[PDB]
């Protein structure tokens, strides 16, 4: 039985996909830690 | 039954009375609003 949970946390175990450049200032599809969807990427001045 | 009130002097009073006219006027989007950036949930959305 594998219990796994996903939240707002670094993630430790992770599908064998590779990275791709990032694209800015542009309407993109992207895919964040599993967390798919469509927008603009922009450099933040928010703090986490 | 045989008196009455007649005034002698009077007076000018200038009274306040707010009346409103009209509200904001607000537009919405089906889209952008119910599914976003999304076009899997934009598909779907076509027949309503």
């Amino acid at each position: 039985v594998l219990s796994f949970e996903l939240l707002n946390a670094p993630a430790t175990v992770c599908g064998p996909k590779l990275s791709t450049q990032l694209v800015k200032n542009q309407c993109v599809n992207f895919n964040f830690n599993g967390l798919k969807g469509t927008g603009v990427l922009t450099p933040s001045l928010k703090r986490f | 039954n045989n008196s009455i009130a007649i005034p002698t002097n009077f007076s000018i009073s200038v009274t306040t009375e707010v009346m409103p006219v009209s509200m904001a006027k607000t537009s919405v989007d089906c889209t952008m609003y119910i599914c976003g950036d999304s076009l899997e949930c934009s598909n779907l959305l076509l027949q309503y």
